[PDB]
RNA sequence: GUUUGACCUCAAAUCAGGUAGGAGUACCCGCUGAAAAGCGGAGGAAAAGAAACCAACCGGGAUUGCCUUAGUAACGGCGAGUGAAGCGGCAAAAGCUCAAAUUUGAAAUCUGGUACCUUCGGUGCCCGAGUUGUAAUUUGGAGAGGG
């Protein structure tokens, strides 16, 4: 037959997350791989292969 | 036709029998004003385009290029967030603020376990109609998942009153509606 | 990451929602071809670990057999019907009592994306054409029997071989 | 053992090596920081402005301690 | 007694045109000379000629063509290399010399070095 | 049926192998560094061998990483464990002597 | 808003670019199979191949092949006879890649078109593909974050 769902795992709800994963630095500086294709731009425009 | 036949076909055989209870919490969803208000909210938050992005980025090139390398300030960029393992990704810290989910993914299995995940996480969810519209806010086609995290102090009390505002329209109105098995009656 | 629910979710196949899901597809893909292509794989997960990467180049064909396997006739099917492509590999998704259902990917040599990326250039190697016709795929492999154990003994065509051992006789310039 | 000492003097032998030098933006980020700060680190280290990338306590030496090598003992 | 190549080459396309229309009257003035002859040594050389003019255009119009078709990525399958089958396919040396970027690291770090035992 | 009337013939084939290959690999042996290892099975269980490759743990206790000594010419075997102590000393030996003996080209 | 538009699906293209077939077939790999034939699929080899292994030791260490194990173990109207494998010695030796937790301070990825260029390609620009996940990093022998 059928029969409503049951919401025991639901009602407990975790004030933590899973993981205890430790917080990457990248996440509070500006971004690196940003400042790669900044350069990347910078060499091309220097070689004049992008014009401004 | 035959594809014309049969997308006609379906949606009458879904709810011509029981459908379980894990779905059709899917179309029990956001109002009409309230899902206005957070598209008003979202598109205050839209990220950068590509081409915006490679613009941006040649502007700052070309300033060190000449060099005239005027400062290294910038606070953070703000976005909506929409990579699908990335909105899950930022469940279980918990950083979701707010999550839009679509209703209709054609493989659906991969979003079923959204709603009683931010339910147990005790994240804000809110199931939106239709993951078009998710991708036009995102310059994706598709997106089918929306989370939002990090707000200026501008929007930061208008993000509160609409937290509020949808688990009084969501979490009250159809959550034991949400427990009963859907469909099920013939076309 | 979402996998991980995708998994475990789909561990549990008599469960309610998968089940129903299960008889809405069949009911659905029992309206189509006995081939076509699928625009996505149904279980994307089981794609993954079955090495699927979302590009050009990687085209998902949905079979209906039947009730040599089930699955390797399977795969014989849609390598029959898209010679171009290179089967990489397939699994199953559904099932009736009339028909199996399976999920096949298959990749193209030819487009560029393949051709280039060197994690998977491999399969533009003329020895790859048609794996499925001789049984090198997983589905292949398995009912050729091949793995170290000893468990596994000398089966079928191996036993041709050591019948073929039996049945060659070595000698060398100075008789032993 | 001839031709195996003249092996042994090639192997023996260093090649011309370069030094890895410095970029000129982040030697003159350095430069920066040398006249901002000084030569103290814990005060630099808390910097903001000049040390977005907030860099690590002792990469801060060895990056200066380079570059006052290369220029400006 | 003969036609040149080199001498062809020279030739604008409209005098080796002429040049062709020339020799096959010459060839149907021969025929009904060679009707009433045994051996005529004329007809062989003459075919020849034809043969030579033809060579000529013929390669003019197709470096003509390989010129206006030099800038593009592409070219009529034709003007392509015949090579075999499937050395058309499956690898250019850029699609083999091709690797992963970590395998690039891995031999930047660690490449297979030079070593002599017993030193 | 089948005879070995190549059994002079492959040979010289091999030889040319071996000598070809040594073409290529002119200051190097055509072999790598191989541990000197106890046999199993009791009816050779006094009987000393050579072995696939060494351990991880042995060649860092001989001073250097395994992807390294792959460059060096010196096999390593992850799925090997070093459980005697004569044989794994023995070894560290072998590997210093090995150390000894080479000249590496920048 | 009876309008307009996102998608999604499905069609159509004398649209662009590619590719499949057939022959041969000694060797290889699958399928079928009698008293071999046949079928299908490749290559210069193919297959297999880096242990859910073998062992019981003072343990060994991807696969392949040779000698030995050995006409032994085992099987078999235990009749006809069938018929291995571990180890050892040798030849040859080589190891690697995915799929699982976020780059989220910026999809960083790629096909294609075009313009040039030093063209088995490169650069630029533009369409697209792609978050229903393309890159970097990590395959337990760990590895990652930091310091």
């Amino acid at each position: 037959p059928y029969e409503p769902l049951i919401d025991w795992f639901t009602r407990h709800e975790e004030v933590m997350p899973l993981t205890a994963v430790p917080e990457p630095k990248r996440r509070f500086v500006p971004s690196k791989n940003e400042a790669k294709r900044v350069m990347k731009i910078v060499r091309a425009i220097r070689e004049g292969r992008i014009i401004p | 036709p035959e594809y014309v036949r049969v997308q006609r076909q379906k949606k009458i055989l879904s709810i011509r029998l029981k459908v379980p209870p894990t779905i059709a919490q899917f179309q029990y969803t956001l109002d009409r004003n309230t899902a206005a208000e957070t598209f008003k909210l979202f598109n205050k938050y839209r990220p950068e385009t590509a081409a915006e992005k490679k613009e941006r980025l040649t502007k700052e090139a070309a300033a060190v290029a000449e060099g005239k390398s005027k400062q290294d300030a910038s606070p953070k960029p703000y976005a909506v967030k929409y990579g699908l393992n990335h909105v899950v990704a930022l469940i279980e810290n918990k950083k979701a603020k707010l999550v839009l989910i679509a209703n209709d993914v054609d493989p659906i299995e991969l979003v079923v376990f959204l709603p009683a995940l931010c339910k147990k996480m005790g994240v804000p969810y809110a199931i939106v109609k239709g993951k078009a519209r998710l991708g036009t806010l995102v310059n994706q086609k598709t997106s089918a998942v929306a989370a939002l995290t990090e707000v200026r102090a501008e929007d930061e009390a208008a993000l509160a009153k609409l937290v509020s505002t949808i688990d009084a329209n969501f979490a009250d109105k159809y959550d034991e509606v949400k427990k009963h098995w859907g469909g099920g009656i013939l076309g | 990451g979402a996998y991980k629910y995708l998994e475990e979710l789909q561990r549990k196949k008599q469960s309610d929602v998968l089940r129903f899901l299960q008889r809405v597809r069949v009911w659905e893909y029992r309206q189509k071809n006995v081939i076509h292509r699928a625009a996505r794989p149904t279980r994307p997960d089981k794609a993954r670990r079955l090495g699927y990467k979302a590009k050009q180049g990687f085209v998902i064909y949905r079979v209906r057999v039947r009730r040599r396997s089930l699955r390797a006739t399977a795969e014989e099917r849609v390598g029959r019907r898209a010679a171009n492509l290179r089967v990489l590999n397939s699994y199953w998704v559904n099932q009736d009592s009339t028909y199996k259902y399976f999920e096949v990917i298959l990749v193209d040599p030819q487009h560029k994306a393949i051709r280039r990326d060197a994690r998977y250039n491999w399969i533009c190697d003329p020895v790859h054409k048609h794996r499925e016709a001789r049984g090198l795929t997983a589905t292949g492999k398995k009912s050729r029997g091949i793995n170290k154990g000893h468990k596994f003994n000398n089966t079928k065509a191996g036993r041709r071989k050591t019948w073929k051992r039996q049945n060659t006789l070595s000698l060398w310039r100075y008789r032993k | 053992t001839e031709v195996v000492k003249k092996l042994e003097e090639l192997a023996s032998r260093p090649v011309i090596r370069k030094e890895r030098s410095q970029s000129e933006r982040e030697e003159e980020w350095l430069e920066k920081l040398y006249k901002k700060h000084g030569d103290d680190y814990k005060k630099m280290f808390f910097d903001k402005k000049l040390n977005i990338y907030q860099q690590s306590e002792g990469d801060l030496k060895r990056r200066l301690l380079r570059w006052k090598k290369r220029n400006g003992i | 007694a003969g036609v040149k190549a080199y001498e062809l080459r020279t030739k604008s396309k409209e005098q080796l045109a002429s040049q062709l229309v020339d020799l096959k009257k010459e060839l149907a003035e021969l025929k009904v000379q060679k009707l009433s002859r045994p051996s005529l040594p004329k007809i062989k050389t003459v075919r020849k000629s034809i043969a030579c003019v033809l060579t000529v255009i013929n390669e003019q119009q197709r470096e003509a063509v390989r010129q206006l078709y030099k800038g593009k990525k592409y070219q009529p399958k034709d003007l392509r290399a015949k090579k075999t089958r499937a050395l058309r396919r499956a690898l250019t040396k850029f699609e083999a010399s091709q690797v992963t970027e970590k395998q690039r690291k891995k031999q930047i770090a660690f490449p297979q070095r030079k070593y002599a035992i017993k030193a | 049926v089948k005879v070995h009337f190549d059994q002079a013939g492959k040979k010289v084939s091999r030889r040319n192998a071996r000598a070809t290959r040594a073409a290529k690999i002119a200051p190097r042996p055509l072999d790598l560094l191989r541990p000197v290892v106890r046999a199993p099975t009791v009816k050779y269980n006094r009987k000393v061998r050579a072995g696939r490759g060494f351990t991880l743990a042995e060649v860092k206790a001989a001073g250097l990483t395994a992807a390294y000594a792959r460059t060096i010419g010196i096999a390593v075997d992850h799925r090997r464990q070093n459980r005697n102590q004569e044989i794994f000393d023995a070894n560290v030996q072998r590997l210093k002597e090995y150390q000894s003996k080479i000249i590496v080209f920048p």
